[PDB]
Order: C-alpha cells, then structure tokens, then sequence
DNA sequence: TACCCCCCCTTCGGTGCTTTGCACCGAAGGGGGGG
C-alpha cells in the first residue's frame, strides 16, 4: 500500500522486444522455483501474448554464493528509460569513494521488492521462461514491484534509501556510501577489522527496515595504472628498432612529443632483420627523451560526465589481459593490466568474463558509470559461454572487434 | 467458456476494407457449406451493413483428408493489427523425450474455432461469402473465434491452451504433456489401465473448457505419428523422405532436394549438401534448369545410399552423460553424432557454414562445437562432452597464440582421420641467416594498373607489372613474390596491415585464389617471419621498395 | 494468392576499418519441417 511513482520511456521510443535465449536445465529450474515463490508473494504475475514487449531472463551464482540469483537483461529497457535515471532522480557520484582504503559491495536488491511499480510501466518488464526441448510454450510474466537490475529501481527507492541510511551516516560521518543499481558500495579508511564490523552494523541497520543481504571486498587505493613502456636492450637489431619505431609511431597519437627521426636514421639501409645496429649518440638521446615523455600524463585528459565510457581489452597471452578506458580516442582516463584471473592457462572466455566484471567494477567506483566494452572475441563464441561465468547483478554494453596485434603497444 | 484475450489495432488505424477474390465454383459450394454450419454453433454471426469491412476468403482441402480449410486473407488486417509476442519459442525434438511406459497422442478438433475471439475486436473480422452466381449477395459475417489466417490466431491459441492445461499438470505432476499448437503428446510411467484413465480425465478436462478430442485424431498404438516422426516404444525415426527422381533439374528442383537433405540430416548421418548448393548460387530464374556437376552427381549418389538403409534414434536418459562426436568431411563440411550409449545415436546433424573470406579448419571446428552446444542446451538443457578429431597439442597451440579469445568445453581427442591441424606457423622472432625481403605493392585507382616487388639485404630485387588490380591485391602479390623467390626460411617485412591481418590468423582456405597460393607457399616453407613497419617513415628497405613499385 | 515457430543456403546492402577496397553480419527470399 504505497504510492507508485509514474515512469515514462524516452520520447518517441517503444519498449524492449528482445528474444529469450536457451537456458540450461539447472538455470531453468532455478528460474521456475524463483518465479514461483515470487508469484505467491505478489512480486510477479503471469501475462499473455497480448503484451508485445520482452526482455531476456536467466540465473547466476555470485562468487562463492552457492545459491541461484535471478538476473534480467534490462540493458534494452534501461536504454529506453534513460531520461529517468539521469534527469530527475539521479544519484550524484562521490569522488572520494575511489580514495578509501577498503570498499564493500552489498546486494540490497531484495529491498526493491517492497515498493510497488507504476501500473502503466509494468507492461515493459515482461519476460518469458523457456522449457527444455520446448515441452511447454513460453510462460510469460511481468513485474508488479521494482525489478532487480532495472536502472529506474534504485532511483525510485532513493528517497526511502537515504532515510534508512541517515541514522548510520550520522553515527559514522566520514564513511562513504554509494548506490549503483542493486548494489551498495560502502568504504572506509578504517582498519580491516573495524571496516568489516561497521558493515555488519549496516547489515542489521537494514534488517530492522526490512532487508536481507545474501559481501565483496575491494581496495581502490591498491589499484594500479599500466603505462606505455619502451624495452631495455644492450644491443638492438634492425627488427628491434623497426618494432620500436612503429610502436613510437603509434604512441605519438597519444603523446605528441614522440620523435622518431634519429631512430629512423639507424634503419636507412636495406639490412637483415637480425643485424645488430649500434645506437648513435642522437638516437640514444631521442630514445631517452621519449621514455620520459611516456612517463608524463597525457595532456588534456579528464572525465566528462555527459560522455559515455568505452573500454578496449586486448588478450596478451599467458593469462595477461590489458585494457584502456576512454571517452575520446587516445585520451585514456585509465590503462591497466590483469594477470592470473580465474581461468588462466585453461579458459579464455572465463578470463575475459572476469576482466569485464573487474573493469566495470572499477568504473563504477571511479566514475559511477559502466563502460561499453570492445571485446576481443567472436560474437558466437561470446554469446555461447558468457552466462556460465557471469557473477554480477549488472550487465554492461558490449560490441565485438577483431584487431590483429600489428604492434604490441600495451604489453611488452 | 474461456477468458477472452484483449486485442487492439495499431493506434490510429481502422479495420480492413478490401474486396473479395473471384472464387471457383467447385470451391464455392464446399465453402458455403462449411460456413452455414458455423452459425448453428455460435462460431460465426450474420451482421448488418452497419459493419463496413470486407476481407477476401478462399479454401483449400486439408492435407490427408476430404474436408476443406477456411482461410481468411487478413494480410491488410495484419498490417494494422497490434504486435504480439509469440510463446512458441521452438520445436521439440524426439531425441529430448525420456522413455515412458505408455504414451498417447491426441489432436483437438477445430482448434482455433473452439477459442472465442475478443468481444470488442470481433467486428474487424468482417468478410462476405460468395455464391454460385453473382446475383445473390451472400451473408456478411464476423468471427466469434480465432480465424485461420490472422497473425494473432496462433499466439492467442497457444497461450490459452497453457492456462487450460495448467490445473491438470499441477494435479498430475508425473504426467508429461508435450503441447505444440493443438497436438498433445501425453506419456506416463503409469500402468496402461491407469494411463488411459488419466487420459480420459484430461479429455474431460479439455472438454471441461470446450476442447474436443476426436477419436480419429486420437492414437492409442505405436507407432505414433508426431511432428513428422514415428515414435516407437524405444526408437524413433522420421516419416519417410521422398527424393525427387527428375532427369532434368531446375532451380526449384535443387531447392527441394537441398531442403529434404537438411531434414534428413537430423537422423541420417553424413548428409552433405555443399556441391549441390554450389549449383544454386547466382541463378536468376527458379524455372531455369542447370546441369549437375560431376561433383554434385557423386554427392547426390552417396546421399541416396545413406537414405537407402533405415536408421533410428534412441531416447534421452538423464542419468548418463551426453556425448557429441564430430568428423571432418572436407570442403568446409562437418557432421556430428549425439549419443549416450555407443553406436546408439540420439540425433545427428551437420555444420557447413562458410563464415568469412579466409578461415581454417580449427575455427570451423570451433564453430561446429558452438552450434552443437546450443542445439544441445535447447534439447536437453545441458552441454555434451565432446569427442574431437584434433590433437590436444594442436588446439593448445591455436587458442593460446591466437589474438582473439576462444575456447571449447570439456573434450577429448578421437583418432578418427582426417585430423584437424594447423598447416603452418609464423615465427615469433626474426630468423637469423634468412634473407630479408622488404615487399610492397601499389596500384593506380583509375588505371587499375599496378606493380608489386621487393628488395632484400642480399641485393635481390624484382618488380612485376599487374593488370586490373587493387592496392590491397598488390600488397598480397608482393608477399607472394617474396615467398616464391626465397629459400625455406625467410624474413618478410611489409607495411600492409591488410595482408598481415589475413596471414597471421593462419588460414588454410580462402575465397581468394591469390591467398590460396600464398597459403600453398607457406605450407612449403620451414620458417617464415612476418614483420610490420609503418609506411612513409623512411625505414630501411621499406622506403626503397615503395619507390620502385610507385613509379 | 492466409497465419505463427524452428532449421540451412544464398543474395545483398548496411557498416567500419583492412579504406574508398575489402570484410563482416544480418535481413530476407529460396527451400525443408511442424501445426
Ligand atoms: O493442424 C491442425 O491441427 C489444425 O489446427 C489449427 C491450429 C493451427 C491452424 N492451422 C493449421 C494448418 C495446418 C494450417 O495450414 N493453417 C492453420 O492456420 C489450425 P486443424 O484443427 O485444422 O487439424
Ligand atoms: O539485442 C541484439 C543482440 O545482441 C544482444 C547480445 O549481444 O543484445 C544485448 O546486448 C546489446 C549490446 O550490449 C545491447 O545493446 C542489447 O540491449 C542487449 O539486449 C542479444 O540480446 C541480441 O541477440
Ligand atoms: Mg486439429
Ligand atoms: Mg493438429
Ligand atoms: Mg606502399
């Protein structure tokens, strides 16, 4: 018995119509079990083919969870409500959250089931549950409450959220709290023992307001950037200098001070690739000044809140993965490298799945946005396996790219 | 009485006003016969000229029967009717059926006509009935039920049927009912006396809601005819497949043949359609006749020898693992078998899609593994364990070095040749003592004339004139030259991003005959190192050979 | 001379980087199949 906030899509835009993809047996059972008890609790209610809209649905297990969690792919719906979570009820982003020594992520999504949803908007939350071997046609539902994973859900609940928090934000003044959809980010400069305690205090502080918490521990101060680096060799071959000159040529689009004239001079003959070429005085100095320019930050790179974030990922082999987050090409807001994630030396798709989650998490902490990914993988390969390794309650936007490594710019 | 389904038109649009087709006198009498009986039952109604719509109507006789089908052309109503969301997400496959002690198959008589249409929407179904002459006008009618020919008839029937069956399924949890349109496959582990009793409770429960189960459609004894299959107590097979015997084949002949062969491929192992399909490409008219190649003839020959001997599939045992075994068939063709007990197939199939201009067998095998995984998750809800004709070390070399992410689920090597292999290996480091060829190419955009050549450190040189070429082709051609004019080990420097992208992915097949010749050379070499440098940076032999071939 | 669903093979046109050529993908029209 609560007032329903009215929600309307973006101007001149129709709801989401996205086909449902095949589900494994263990995922369908989990959905049918989850969707049953959600219906006897009024949270969802069956519908029919008169509703033209549809969204994909599936189930995940968070890291170490052991328990199924329902995940809806509201990416198409969230793009068509974009005015809502930006214009009026948006959440400002705390620039100090990335500076805290420890940050914990909690699933507060179970609280969104408290608030009802505008009746005129429920027609857009429609999802279909498939059946093994198409034994049954599609069992369709729709959401009566705030759905988990909708970008409108945390905005509506914010008024109720900021009230439950206010007693604890006053009892602990300098502890930072941020809300990105179904997750709550809470960080302190306290020691680890003190930090984990205040989370339990925040868990109870949520229990008496009616919420469970089925937490992830981060350390943003630990996070490191990966700069462009030039090799160290005692002797340079023609091929070494050719690779170097090409790399500096590429890097010059980012750092304009890069020079290659004195290093190009060393190649001017027609030499065998393995021939050793002693460096001239001027090449050694052109090299040294180049190494220093790459040490510098890029001039005029800063975050723009109106602009979307893009992330490119490159597979370096031997479990190494490098990434760059940017808004304008060659103006990188962050560059980084992962190694020995789950799946190293056995599974590419699992590692890439882990990298996308890590990069998205970092982007939520640092800018409160999830980037659009450029995935080094074929479409059919990614869409076949990624749901088996997805451990998050959000899903970033992605596209598929095929960029042969002409030059190894980000990893030596 | 079953709850009506609310329907609407596309907002701001009105109903269907289109004039009738001229109907044949043999069809009209059988048509007017069927229409008149409907009014007795409340399925159709007479309407006054107050209703201003009209839609064409016709009839064709039912397949495998004497009666006619009342088909209403609603194409213009369909354009202006609201959009639906179909609940028919696929087709069941018999290989996904568990074994049941007793099985029944029953069809509903007049499926759409037993479901009442939306009250407010009924008016838009307006159509008029012809006569033996053009003098009598014929009564105009509105549908009280789902019409055959509407775009909302299937979805509304399918979802309604589910709400009817839901109570029975919850009262009888151990009954498996495969619901596809109006046909119902019902099976149980119950003893057949008890099974037929529960069958009758369901026929009553459908009769509870006005759904008729005719005896003629009802089948009590194997082999059941279901979804175009024949279901036996422990085996299944397709209903027999008729291959046209035509002596001269048109385009529609091959299309019929190919489609039949694809249908056969689900259970008959090893069907191949590559050479037959090559005849289908780029033909203007369906009526045109095209001869059978000596390749396509041999393929149609061995395809018939597979269909000659009868085959059957088994049923699914959830306790045991799923196995999928793939064999290479050549020219980008692959067949597979899914089974649980050896030599007792559940189903078969084939992957033959040529994805991309240049590829290799490993990529294609991976695509086959992905097609099989998804089909398996559709039918059984799990991923099978794989038996693949590729050495463990081949795959380890491929997926680790390739620059894109790739993977195959749990799999083991099966020694059934022809094996999938990588046909050459580019060095990671330049080769000491191998001649260093700096290649380049160039072409004039208007002349379409170009050059391709190289310079080496040993003084070797060549330039070749080229007709009707492109910039990209001369760059590949320059690399071809360096491969021809070099020893078994060679370092090659290019500034062609395009060429290097193709060769580094280690293709073993190509649409381009030039790439196929480059591949042929690469297999011949012992050590090849490709390196890239940027153009017009005054680098080494690259600058020299750019001067030669630009002139 | 109708409707809905799945599958394969081909064509063709949008799309973006490999650049005004070439490569990729998806919509669509051909067929098989279900009802
Ligand atoms: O099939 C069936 O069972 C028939 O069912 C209804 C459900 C789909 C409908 N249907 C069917 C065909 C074959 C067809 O070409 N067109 C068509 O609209 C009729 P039926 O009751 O006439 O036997
Ligand atoms: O929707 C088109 C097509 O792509 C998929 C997944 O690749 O769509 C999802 O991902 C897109 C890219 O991030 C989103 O833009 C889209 O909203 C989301 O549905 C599949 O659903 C579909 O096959
Ligand atoms: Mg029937
Ligand atoms: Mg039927
Ligand atoms: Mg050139």
């Amino acid at each position: 018995p609560i007032e329903t906030v009215p929600v309307k899509l973006k101007p001149g835009m129709d709801g989401p119509k996205v086909k449902q993809w095949p589900l494994t047996e263990e995922k369908i059972k989990a959905l049918v079990e989850i969707c049953t008890e959600m219906e006897k609790e009024g949270k969802i209610s069956k519908i029919g083919p008169e509703n033209p809209y549809n969204t994909p649905v599936f189930a995940i297990k968070k890291k170490d969870s052991t328990k199924w969690r329902k995940l809806v792919d509201f990416r198409e719906l969230n793009k068509r409500t974009q005015d809502f979570w930006e214009v009026q009820l948006g959440i400002p982003h705390p620039a100090g959250l990335k500076k805290k020594k420890s940050v914990t992520v909690l699933d507060v999504g179970d609280a969104y089931f408290s608030v009802p949803l505008d009746e005129d908007f429920r027609k857009y939350t429609a999802f279909t549950i498939p059946s093994i071997n198409n034994e049954t046609p599609g069992i369709r539902y729709q959401y009566n409450v705030l759905p988990q994973g909708w970008k409108g859900s945390p905005a509506i609940f914010q008024s109720s959220m900021t009230k439950i928090l206010e007693p604890f934000k006053k009892q602990n003044p300098d502890i930072v709290i941020y809300q990105y959809m179904d997750d709550l980010y809470v960080g302190s400069d306290l020691e680890i023992g003190q930090h984990r305690t205040k989370i339990e205090e925040l868990r109870q502080h949520l229990l008496r307001w009616g919420l469970t918490t089925p937490g992830y521990e981060l350390h943003p101060d630990k996070w490191t950037v990966q700069p462009i680096v030039l090799p160290e060799k005692d002797s340079w071959t023609v091929n070494d200098i050719q690779k170097l000159v090409g790399k500096l040529n590429w890097a010059s689009q980012i750092y304009p001070g890069i020079k290659v004239r004195q290093l190009s001079k060393l190649l001017r003959g027609t030499k065998a690739l393995t021939e050793v070429i002693p460096l001239t005085e001027e090449a050694e100095l052109e090299l040294a000044e180049n190494r220093e320019i790459l040490k510098e930050p890029v001039h005029g790179v800063y975050y723009d809140p109106s602009k979307d974030l893009i992330a490119e990922i490159q597979k370096q082999g031997q479990g190494q993965w490098t990434y760059q987050i940017y808004q304008e090409p060659f103006k990188n807001l962050k560059t980084g490298k992962y190694a020995r994630m789950r799946g190293a030396h056995t599974n590419d798709v699992k590692q890439l799945t882990e990298a996308v989650q890590k990069i998205t998490t970092e982007s939520i902490v640092i800018w409160g946005k999830t980037p659009k990914f450029k995935l080094p993988i074929q479409k059919e390969t990614w869409e076949t396996w990624w749901t088996e390794y997805w451990q998050a309650t959000w899903i970033p936007e992605w596209e598929f790219v095929n960029t042969p490594p002409l030059v190894k710019l980000w990893y030596q | 009485p079953i709850e009506t389904v609310p329907v609407k038109l596309k907002p701001g649009m009105d109903g269907p006003k289109v004039k009738q087709w001229p109907l044949t006198e043999e069809k009209i009498k059988a048509l007017v016969e069927i229409c008149t009986e409907m009014e007795k039952e409340g399925k159709i109604s007479k309407i006054g000229p107050e209703n201003p719509y009209n839609t064409p109507v016709f009839a064709i006789k039912k397949k495998d029967s004497t009666k006619w089908r009342k088909l209403v052309d609603f194409r213009e109503l369909n354009k202006r009717t609201q959009d639906f969301w179909e609940v028919q997400l696929g087709i069941p496959h018999p290989a996904g059926l568990k074994k049941k002690k007793s099985v029944t198959v029953l069809d509903v008589g007049d499926a759409y006509f037993s479901v009442p249409l939306d009250e407010d929407f009924r008016k838009y179904t307006a159509f008029t009935i012809p006569s033996i002459n053009n003098e009598t006008p014929g009564i105009r009618y509105q549908y009280n039920v789902l019409p055959q020919g509407w775009k909302g008839s299937p979805a509304i029937f399918q979802s309604s049927m589910t709400k009817i069956l839901e109570p029975f399924k919850k009262q009888n949890p151990d009954i498996v009912i495969y619901q596809y349109m109006d046909d119902l496959y019902v099976g149980s582990d119950l003893e057949i006396g008890q099974h037929r009793t529960k069958i009758e409770e369901l026929r009553q429960h459908l009769l509870r809601w006005g759904l008729t189960t005719p005896d003629k459609k009802h089948q009590k004894e194997p082999p059941f005819l279901w979804m175009g299959y024949e279901l036996h107590p422990d085996k299944w097979t397709v209903q027999p497949i008729v291959l046209p015997e035509k002596d001269s084949w048109t385009v529609n002949d091959i299309q019929k043949l190919v489609g039949k062969l694809n249908w056969a491929s689900q259970i008959y192992p090893g069907i191949k359609v590559r050479q037959l399909s090559k005849l289908l490409r780029g033909t203007k008219a369906l009526t045109e006749v095209i001869p059978l190649t000596e390749e396509a003839e041999l393929e149609l020959a061995e395809n018939r020898e597979i269909l000659k001997e009868p085959v059957h599939g088994v049923y699914y045992d959830p306790s045991k693992d799923l196995i999928a075994e793939i064999q290479k068939q050549g020219q980008g063709q692959w067949t597979y078998q899914i089974y649980q007990e050896p030599f007792k197939n559940l189903k078969t199939g084939k992957y033959a899609r040529m994805r991309g201009a240049h590829t290799n067998d490993v990529k294609q095998l991976t695509e086959a593994v992905q097609k099989i995984t998804t089909e398996s998750i559709v039918i059984w809800g799990k991923t099978p364990k794989f038996k693949l004709p590729i050495q463990k070390e081949t795959w380890e070399t491929w997926w680790t070095e390739y620059w894109q992410a790739t993977w195959i689920p749990e799999w083991e090597f099966v020694n059934t040749p022809p094996l999938v292999k990588l046909w050459y290996q580019l060095e990671k480091e330049p080769i000491v003592g191998a001649e260093t060829f700096y290649v380049d190419g160039a072409a004039n955009r208007e002349t379409k004339l170009g050059k391709a050549g190289y310079v080496t450190n040993k003084g070797r040189q060549k330039v070749v004139p080229l007709t009707n070429t492109t910039n990209q082709k001369t760059e590949l051609q320059a690399i071809y030259l360096a491969l021809q004019d070099s020893g078994l080990e060679v370092n090659i420097v290019t500034d062609s991003q395009y060429a290097l992208g193709i060769i580094q992915a280690q293709p073993d097949k190509s649409e381009s005959e030039l790439v196929n010749q480059i591949i042929e050379q690469l297999i011949k070499k012992e050590k090849v190192y490709l390196a890239w440098v940027p153009a017009h940076k005054g680098i080494g032999g690259n600058e020299q050979v750019d001067k030669l071939v630009s002139a």
